[PDB]
């Protein structure tokens, strides 16, 4: 179980850790989060009480270093940093725990939600998408645009997911125009899976990362990414049986976790109705269709 | 974006453009079978691709053999249309290729866009105009070449005959759409108007009769009367 200490909390803020969250008051004696499960990526995120604009946060894996949070009064945000002095860090953490100034990652033992949302998400892959090689953790916020949004503006601060474009030469083989547009199996299996991602685990990892950035930061380009990656699978007539079964599990847990009150802005009516009721895979996502029909029957 | 009454004169500027109409591509007769079920028999069709500035009509004849063994023909017909338009564009010298293609039905947008990905600078546009090009097969010489075709074939026409010698392309397009609208609303009556005077003939190299300027004014009035008529006969007014 690892720890992310905070130097202090000088400004009132709501702090998220994965799917959990808690309020910290201005100058409250808060010094971090303990008992963080090893083996998963994690996200620690922030919304200031005085400007709910710009949610922002950091993806990290405690196996990759000792990380802490410190407020920067010049740039006006809580920054993640790495402590290289391992003895300094252990000393700091132990004192804060002894004084009980830390919240405990509040995982119920029965609960596999975070595993289910991050099963295929790897820190190594997140760092290719979010380019800042000098840090081992990755900053994301509500306003960062994707490479695709930039094509349609700062490149250093962009989300480099693969751009999914169904009306593109990559997606459409010369001479198979109708075939490839109506059945996207070529684009999914040959271009994306064999060509770019290398395997379906990697594809699902980007899919899962995109959803989580959409949900935790309201990042619009990430929401577009998530839906495009779903639609590419549902619009392919030839998809390995194990991919379809895993996709149904992935989406089930995403739909289950989504805040009921954000369904209007995080779910695309067209994509979901197409995927569940018109697409080649309309009958292959039993768990997802059942939770969608019972939780969001309005959208459909 | 979409072409409508507000940006109408754009059709007659000096940017090459083509209208594409796919209505008459997939044509069928419906009939009863010996068992008393219903079946369709395809007949030859055509793509109607028109330059509204010059009157050049690229009439690609769609022979019934292209449907053999194929499923979902109404969907296929849109993609076949897009395929043949793309082939036409590729066959033209660069300086004759269109800068825009306007499709008369919105269901042609995605098929044509996908077939034209190689031509990112050619704009594919819909229109809010209700153009009467489905009536092209009421022009006898066009219907004749379509029905006589025994194989795929492209035939070139000028749908304005020699009108541009005397009138502008705006006025020629207006005459064309009035004639086609009439033929679509009451083909028999429209054809009666156009031919009732045997002294006015259709040149071998023309589609419509050799009316004088004054005779076109009369003809055009008779076509408006017909259209307003049928509009009453229809709605009782
Ligand atoms: O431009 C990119 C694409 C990629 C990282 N940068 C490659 C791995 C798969 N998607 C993210």
């Amino acid at each position: 179980m690892n720890t992310v200490p905070f130097t202090s909390a000088p400004i009132e803020v709501t702090i998220g850790i994965d799917q959990y969250s808690f309020n910290v008051k201005e100058n409250q004696p808060f010094h971090g989060i303990k008992d963080i499960p090893i083996g998963h990526v994690h996200v620690i995120h922030f919304q200031h009480a005085d400007n709910s604009s710009m949610r922002y946060g950091y993806w990290f894996d405690c196996r990759m270093g000792n990380f802490y949070i410190q407020y920067d009064p010049k740039d006006g945000l809580y920054k993640m940093m790495e402590e290289r002095d391992g003895a300094k860090f252990e000393n700091i953490v132990h004192n804060f725990k002894e004084r009980q100034m830390m919240v405990s990652y509040p995982k119920i033992d029965e609960d596999d939600t975070w595993y289910n949302l991050t099963e295929f998400v790897q820190m190594d892959k997140i760092r290719k998408i979010v380019r800042k090689d000098e840090n081992q953790f990755s900053y994301v916020d509500s306003s960062m645009t994707t490479v695709q949004e930039n094509e349609l503006s700062d490149p250093a601060h962009s989300l480099n997911y693969t751009v999914i474009n169904f009306k593109s030469r990559e997606a459409i083989r010369p001479g198979h125009e109708m075939e490839d547009f109506l059945d996207k199996s070529y684009y999914l299996n040959t271009v994306m899976l064999q060509g770019i991602f290398k395997n379906s685990s990697n594809y699902f990892g980007e899919l899962q990362f995109a959803f989580l950035n959409a949900m935790f930061f309201g990042n619009y380009g990430s929401s577009l990414q998530w839906h495009a990656m779903i639609e590419l699978i549902c619009s392919s007539a030839t998809v390995p049986k194990h991919m379809l079964d895993k996709l149904d599990e992935i989406l089930y847990y995403q739909i289950k976790t989504l805040p009921e009150q954000y369904s209007d802005i995080l779910l695309n009516e067209r994509v979901w109705n197409i995927c569940l009721y018109s697409s080649f895979q309309k009958n292959s996502l039993h768990n997802t269709e059942k939770i969608m029909e019972n939780k969001y029957p309005e959208l459909l | 974006g979409a072409m409508n009454s507000s940006n109408y004169a754009e059709l007659f500027n000096n940017d090459i453009k083509l209208f594409v109409d796919d209505t008459n591509v997939y044509r069928v007769t419906v009939h009863k079978t010996f068992e008393g079920n219903v079946a369709t028999k395809a007949i030859n069709g055509c793509i109607f691709t028109l330059n509204p500035k010059t009157g050049h009509l690229f009439l690609k004849i769609i022979h019934t053999s292209v449907w053999a063994g194929q499923k979902r023909l109404s969907q296929l017909a849109k993609w076949k249309t897009a395929e043949e338009v793309s082939a036409l564009v590729r066959s033209l010298p660069k300086e004759e290729q269109p800068k825009q293609i306007i499709v008369t039905r919105k269901a042609m947008l995605d098929p044509l866009e996908v077939h034209m990905l190689d031509f990112p600078n050619i704009a594919i546009r819909p229109t809010e105009l209700r153009l009467p090009f489905s009536a092209a097969m009421s022009i006898d010489k066009l219907s004749d070449v379509v029905m006589k075709a025994t194989e795929p074939q492209m035939v070139l026409f000028n749908i304005y005959d020699d009108w541009l010698d005397r009138i502008s392309s705006y006025t020629a397009f207006s005459r064309l759409t009035l004639l086609l609208r009439a033929l679509k609303t009451n083909e028999e009556s429209a054809k009666m108007i156009l031919l009732s005077d045997p002294t006015i003939t259709i040149k071998s190299y023309h589609l419509w009769p050799s009316f004088t300027d004054e005779q076109w004014i009369t003809i055009e009035s008779q076509m408006r009367d017909l259209i307003l008529t049928e509009y009453g006969r229809k709605y009782n007014v």
